[PDB]
DNA sequence: CTGGAGAATCCCGGTGCCGAGGCCGCTCAATTGGTCGTAGACAGCTCTAGCACCGCTTAAACGCACGTACGCGCTGTCCCCCGCGTTTTAACCGCCAAGGGGATTACTCCCTAGTCTCCAGGCACGTGTCAGATATATACATCCTGT
DNA sequence: ACAGGATGTATATATCTGACACGTGCCTGGAGACTAGGGAGTAATCCCCTTGGCGGTTAAAACGCGGGGGACAGCGCGTACGTGCGTTTAAGCGGTGCTAGAGCTGTCTACGACCAATTGAGCGGCCTCGGCACCGGGATTCTCCAG
């Protein structure tokens, strides 16, 4: 499927940016699960904003407002 | 003066649900602060939502989407259904 | 006039002890079957919360070879839909549940399907009672429409299983004016019995052209056992030897006499329609009519038995037996129970009352 | 009243006054306080229902804030709603880790 | 041939200095369209919205891997494990 | 001074027993004492700020509720 | 002398204080602590007694939540005994120091 | 049709503090979102301050209290100092 | 004669007053409040652009990119505590390697 | 355990391209100036009520012996993951359409704001007694150590 | 392993007792009309920009293999902490007192709303040049087997 499209060395690059020196082999499937949960939450709120605006095009600012209400504020796309 | 609390409304809903059950004064303080908090969250996100679309009118649609943003999944679905039932009964 | 002799009624009580002397083998057979069946229902993931409510409830004490074993099931909180303003038939809707307990996964639409519950319950019983070794339990059949499921444990041990839902919620609104033990026992005993959970058993509304509805009528067996173990205005009634009453005596007399009449006149097709739960509710209304332990004394054994006979004949003549928990539910309606059967039972009880009861020997 | 006309228990007029008074927006639509008082009624109804079930579980007929604590924290979705919230006089759930037990 | 850990620390010095997106753009965009296809069918995305959600998702996973590294060092290890990630999310309160 | 020492050893031990903690090391007590000092400095700084805006001299329960409200640690039972 | 095992009294205290709901910190020393920190902020502030109760409710629930997460850290490190490195870890993960 | 950001104002402040240093377009967008975020925080905090004390008027005292709430220590001291300075200048002129 | 020049500021006092009016923050907006808030915003923008300018000077660049804003905010502890919830696009993170790993 | 080899990395220095700096022109939004109501400032006075204080009390903190059990340290064990190659996959970049939908203007008419006016629900203040907390004896549940 | 003598917790029993639940009277906030305007809906339209497709080019993912360093299990042991007993502490509680300050009420006034005219600062489009991106060769930084 596409969650495997989050590739194994991309998760390894994310961990190397995070400062992880050594990664177990089960980190990858769990990181795909966590990423899927996080995008389910952000896209749930973003699609809710977009359904509210009577639109079928999720803008950047809708994702910014979803991230604003969850508490992970994102700068640099509108506000 | 007088304070404006939801105490008798909590008590009416309690006798509607558990008809012979008591509720303490501290639990009434809990529910007053709770209904003020949930009203504050839903009215605030309806305000932010109507302001984001440059609409100057909070509608029932605004409140519905504020519930869908705020309240988690199946409880949000039941609450949207309850509000829709009440608005449709209000229109007739 | 004169009441029937209390010594003769105590001889009937001795005959009742002789009737229930045969517990120790049938109880062992049903305890083995209950153990195996309850420890194999739990293998199924769709019934991981089932249980046996602890009430061995001899509704039929005149013939202990037929059993009616009730099972409990701890359910989530339930929105109840009343059917057709019948005031006792409800629809089960699991109000809201995030845990997703498997009954809701089994459910159809929003109303819990009673026929599906009993169908797959009979299937699990069919799959598991043939696995019982050296205890031959086979699937018999019943008809009419009552939810009894007949199991015969290897020698005349006919068990009619009826699973009951157990909601720990608050009581429904039609149960409000019932449980009238306030001025009889206390309002406190009433309210503490209100705190106990209620129960749900199915029957489709058999009123003429109601067919296979997913309705649920309330059961009350555990509260009735608890008020039979604490029945006096004085709380040590039939516990210390100065307050021996005849409530348990007259109740066993009425239930044994009615079921022996139903045993005798089973060759007529009219006296299968009744049961002793009706007599038990009418007896609780007699307890409302006779509140004092001085008005339930051993010298009033024949008198209280006479008062129970006259009130059951009142329920036959005035056509009104309210449930003790629902005041808005007459159990003696003319369409669930035929009226010619009521006339036939009235004729037999009037015949037996006025001729010094030649059934007592 | 608008509460009776909508079949609700919470005061639709008071919620409309609070929507106008709180400066949430300039105009407040007519179905908005109906819908909002309905949602408040549903949340209060569900929490009082769970609290009364918890009160029956300890056979107490008077709901104290412990029962509200148990009700909110045993429903995971209400717990998701009130994760920030401290209930006063609440305590916590009876929750012991399984490595601690003998 | 390097010692097993020298080029890992060199990767850490590399990717902490770099700023660009670490997930490949188009697999992530396909993932976002799939998860949105679950909620509302036939949705269109501004490319800036997918870039914004990708920036936020990478920042969230870098925060999670920082706290996961804290957990794994706390157990006197250098290897992160799913026990560490479940611990981090259970402490933050995200489940 | 020394009122922070007023948070006793068995008080922190009782808080740990409510928290599901089985055993307690000997240095937990001063660390918990410092953490409680930090939490109270934050909440009382916000609450005293609310009070000083009201031109009053008495910190009230609603002020502490709003201090904890903006902290995120939202309290019920005093409003 | 009927001395229990060293885990038994801890488990009955855990069940007892999770069953209870009253204030575990003694009210008057906590009140002195609050008055000390406010005396550092603004001199001679009277306190509403319900505000002292509200501070104590927030402090007891915050430390109980902190000891839950700290116990998760201590169970995580193959231990059973919490240590201040567990608390420093839990607060660094929650984001109070970072 | 007019996206009113703080772009030229951030550019004036940057040419005040570093007159030989430029700024990228994305950094200008980030500073626009930053100024809008801090404005929404201080304005919402002053909104709730007005409704707690039942004032219907945000004044400079509400903004001073909202600044003392939202900002950390020396940021609060210097920001309250800058605000008091600017209100004093605006009053004197 | 603009009010920004009257107050000796850079940020638009009139625009801050317009945004405090139409944002439904209160029924009335006192006239000292947009001056005070424009001063606070000018000071916060000045502090972040000051540290970002130092970050650009340290990497020998004469143009602030979002990496410089990330380094500026996350190195200063007070601005970090201000923006602990905020992820900056194109920011990256600080170079933060654990010494026990080294 | 110190030196050499090389793979990687930071500046050197030329090229060049394209986004910031910068004017130019239009125009909505800010600034200025009266008028108005009215929220807020100020004062005063009630009156709760928080602060100080005693003093008896009794659970509870505090200290101290102490045995045991958990932490940490160490050691091997072994596999699991890093690293380098060699393959395959597809992301990426550029091109190049086709139309859905965003954005905007343009008319409109319902819907809410606002004012009025009457009521009736909601709140303050009584009060009766009921759930609960008290003790108090009793029984059911759980350990901890000897056979 | 199971019984046995504690040891604690839970269930039932009078007795309080202060707090929920409910009546009674008020009074202001909701409701019912009535109007005016203005937002929001709806129609209809320009054109951006998303979707899709395709070719080519290669950086990157993927798999494989060698091995090595760490996770994990286990032994050990030393001390740190729990449990418990006895010992001081001071929390608590009731109780009375003092006045400080919340809270309210009336009484003005400066302040913002509001409108209205008057004009610039701010933005949209518009070129255009230095800073950043490369792209190869010097110079360094830095890890890694051995006499």
């Amino acid at each position: 499927d596409n969650i495997q499209g989050i590739t194994k060395p991309a998760i390894r690059r994310l961990a190397r940016r995070g400062g992880v020196k050594r990664i177990s082999g089960l980190i990858y499937e769990e990181t795909r699960g966590v990423l899927k949960v996080f995008l389910e939450n952000v896209i749930r709120d973003a699609v809710t904003y977009t359904e509210h605006a009577k639109r079928k095009t999720v803008t950047a600012m809708d994702v910014v407002y979803a991230l604003k209400r969850q508490g992970r504020t994102l700068y640099g796309f509108g506000g | 003066s007088r304070k404006e609390s939801y105490s008798i409304y909590v008590y009416k809903v309690l006798k509607q649900v558990h008809p012979d059950t008591g509720i303490s004064s501290k639990a009434m303080g809990i529910m007053n602060s709770f209904v003020n908090d949930i009203f504050e969250r839903i009215a605030g996100e309806a305000s932010r939502l109507a302001h984001y679309n440059k609409r100057s009118t909070i509608t029932s649609r605004e409140i519905q989407t504020a519930v869908r943003l705020l309240l988690p999944g199946e409880l949000a679905k039941h609450a949207v259904s309850e509000g829709t039932k009440a608005v449709t009964k209000y229109t007739s | 006039d004169a009441a029937p002799g209390a010594s003769k009624l105590r001889a009937v009580l001795e005959k009742l002890k002789l009737s229930r002397d045969d517990i120790s083998t049938a109880a062992g057979m049903v305890k083995g079957v209950v153990d195996h069946l309850l420890l194999r229902l739990k293998c199924d993931s769709a019934f991981r919360g089932v249980g046996l409510l602890n009430t061995y409830e001899h509704v039929k004490i005149s013939a202990p070879n037929e059993f009616d074993v009730m099972f409990k099931l701890e359910v989530p909180r339930i929105q109840l839909e009343e059917y057709s303003n019948t005031r006792a038939y409800y629809f089960v809707k699991f109000k809201r549940n995030p845990k997703e307990n498997p009954l809701s996964q089994f459910l159809e639409g929003e109303i819990l399907s009673a026929s599906k519950m009993l169908s797959k319950f009979r299937k699990i019983i069919k799959e598991e009672i043939n696995d019982i070794k050296d205890t031959d339990v086979i699937m018999k059949r019943k008809r009419g429409g009552s939810p009894a499921v007949t199991l015969l444990i290897s020698e005349k041990i006919s068990v009619d299983i009826t699973l009951a839902l157990e909601s720990k919620s608050s009581w429904p609104a039609s149960t409000q004016e019932g449980l009238r033990i306030q001025n009889w026992l206390s309002a406190k005993v009433r309210k503490q019995l209100r705190l106990k959970p209620f129960y749900l058993v199915p029957k489709h509304a058999k009123e003429g052209n109601g067919f296979q509805e997913e309705t649920w009528r309330l059961s009350f067996s555990h509260i009735e056992k608890e008020i039979l173990n604490n029945h006096g205005k004085s709380k040590t009634c039939c516990e210390n030897k100065e307050e021996k009453c005849c409530r348990k005596d007259c109740l066993k007399l009425m239930k044994y006499l009615l079921e022996q009449l139903k045993e005798r006149f089973k060759d007529k097709k009219h006296l299968d329609k009744f049961s002793s739960y009706h007599v038990k509710t009418a007896f609780f209304h007699v307890c409302t009519q006779n509140p004092q332990d001085s008005q339930w004394d051993r010298k009033d054994l024949g008198l209280c038995f006479d008062n129970c006979v006259t009130y059951f004949l009142q329920c036959l003549r005035t056509e009104k037996l309210e449930n003790y928990f629902i005041p808005e539910f007459n159990l003696f309606s003319s369409n669930l129970i035929d009226k010619r059967s009521k006339e036939f039972l009235t004729k037999q009880i009037e015949y037996e009352r006025n001729n010094e009861f030649p059934v007592f020997d | 009243t608008r509460s009776s006309r909508a079949g609700l228990q919470f005061p639709v007029g008071r919620v409309h006054r609070l929507l106008r008074k709180g400066n949430y927006s300039e105009r407040v639509g007519a179905g908005a306080p109906v819908y909002l008082a309905a949602v408040l009624e549903y949340l209060t109804a569900e929490i009082l229902e769970l609290a009364g079930n918890a009160a029956r579980d300890n056979k107490k007929t008077r709901i104290i804030p412990r029962h509200l604590q148990l009700a909110i924290r045993n429903d995971e979705e209400l717990n998701k709603l009130l994760g920030r919230v401290t209930i006063a006089q609440g305590g916590v759930l009876p929750n012991i880790q399984a490595v601690l037990l003998p | 041939r390097y010692r097993p850990g020298t080029v890992a620390l060199r990767e850490i010095r590399r990717y902490q200095k770099s700023t660009e997106l670490l997930i490949r753009k188009l697999p992530f965009q396909r993932l976002v369209r799939e998860i949105a296809q679950d909620f509302k069918t036939d949705l269109r995305f501004q490319s800036s919205a997918v870039m914004a959600l990708q920036e936020a998702c990478e920042a969230y996973l870098v925060g999670l891997f920082e706290d996961t590294n804290l957990c794994a060092i706390h157990a006197k290890r250098v290897t992160i494990m799913p026990k560490d990630i479940q611990l981090a999310r259970r402490i933050r309160g995200e489940r």
